[PDB]
């Protein structure tokens, strides 16, 4: 189950 | 970071991201927040990316060690899992402290207020992942309450395709599935979120369409895993 | 790490490796070295893997920032490159301090002494990568001297297929090519190393053959890039 | 030019 990949910005 | 200019902290956070130095990036953005000014859209993203990466590495390590520890059931594996767990809890507490002092109370626009409240739900969710004792229930409710307040605002103030609204619903659905033991609520939220966004796509530019459909695919991936 | 048992430090270094927590792994192995006992073959590898990963991340970040800095030619990019550079130099100095106090002087067997001297050459090579001023030449000679002493021992005491001997020659050839501006020496060393190992492969078991041919391929890859 | 990847052991 994936949450938001907020790893790149 | 009190002696460094706010703009320099922001500049160095961007450099640290390029260098994949996420601990530095988080310290730079923590320093920027503590200057006391509100954050722009881009600055909020820098803050969020930095701490997501830091805690993301800690969660991955905690899961490795928790798995080893469960296969074993000396004190070393438990001791080291505890060390990692304490360090993760400290990072979550730091982020929650930034939101509470004083990002959330000064956030009046829907885009900033929903963004910070989603953050608050996420970092309580990370605390809940490792919680066992007398406060696991209270931590879960703290996550649910932040997500719920963010949901209420986003439904009132944002279009169904807004990426923050979509990412909030995605993570709240993961909260329902993984933390709250409510898989039916998780599936219902993801499906209603997906369907209402689909019906709003006709209003978007080519670039906004790409942004929204990307996150809708993440909702779809979860539904495929859950059903 | 003075209050933790040597065996617990070793155990936790292995756990940290599994968790990809290389900074912890290096601190645990630093604590193990400082117990004052010699290190076994496996323990030497743990020490080496830990610090290679830590400095490997720092070198990668330094290269990103140095590239940005050269494209720009405010003070932020230089300042942040300097910060990363200082942190990298501190890690190299720490490893070099462990070798000097007192791993190398207590290492009498060829396998341990060549291993530590190769380490010494590597961490001076990393210092040379970022050096500019009055000591760049002296740092390069410190790397060359450690590699050379290790080479002399390995040629006398190890078979040409020994993986430590092969990895030493590989990295010394990279030193020649990248640091010493001696590409012909680099190519000659890699080719003579490869050829002498090929001629010794017939003596090896199936498993030793796999170990040696793996590193011979790394020599071959470099020769392909260099010629 | 690759040195030894001693990143895993
Ligand atoms: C909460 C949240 C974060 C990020 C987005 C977004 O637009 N994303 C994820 C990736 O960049 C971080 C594309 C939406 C919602
Ligand atoms: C100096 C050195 C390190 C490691 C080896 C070896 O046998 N390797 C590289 C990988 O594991 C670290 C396979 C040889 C020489
Ligand atoms: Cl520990
Ligand atoms: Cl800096």
């Amino acid at each position: 189950a994936g949450s938001i990949p907020g790893r790149r910005s | 970071m009190g002696s460094m200019e706010r703009a320099s902290l922001i500049q160095k956070a961007k450099l640290a991201e390029q260098a994949e130095r996420y601990e530095d990036m988080a310290a730079f953005m923590k320093g920027a927040v503590e200057k006391g000014e509100e954050l722009s859209c881009e600055e909020r993203n820098l803050l969020s990316v930095a701490y997501k990466n830091v805690v993301g590495g800690q969660r991955a390590a905690w899961r490795v060690l928790s798995s080893i520890e469960q296969k074993s059931n000396g004190p070393e594996v438990r001791e080291y899992r505890e060390k990692v767990e304490t360090e993760l809890q400290g990072v979550c507490d730091t982020v929650l402290g930034l939101l509470d002092s004083h990002l959330i109370k000064e956030a009046g626009d829907a885009e900033s207020r929903v963004f910070y409240l989603k953050m608050k739900g996420d970092y309580y969710r990370y605390l809940a992942e490792v919680a066992t004792g007398d406060d696991k229930k209270r931590i879960i409710d703290s996550a649910r309450s932040a997500y719920q307040e963010a949901m209420d605002i986003s439904k009132k103030e944002m279009p169904p395709t807004n990426p923050i609204r979509l990412g909030l619903a995605l993570n709240f659905s993961v909260f329902h599935y993984e933390i709250a033991n409510s898989p039916e609520e998780a599936i219902s939220l993801a499906k209603t979120t997906f369907d209402e966004a689909m019906a709003d796509l006709h209003t978007l530019s080519e670039d906004s369409y790409k942004d929204s459909t990307l996150i809708m695919q993440l909702l779809r991936d979860n539904l495929t895993l859950w059903t």
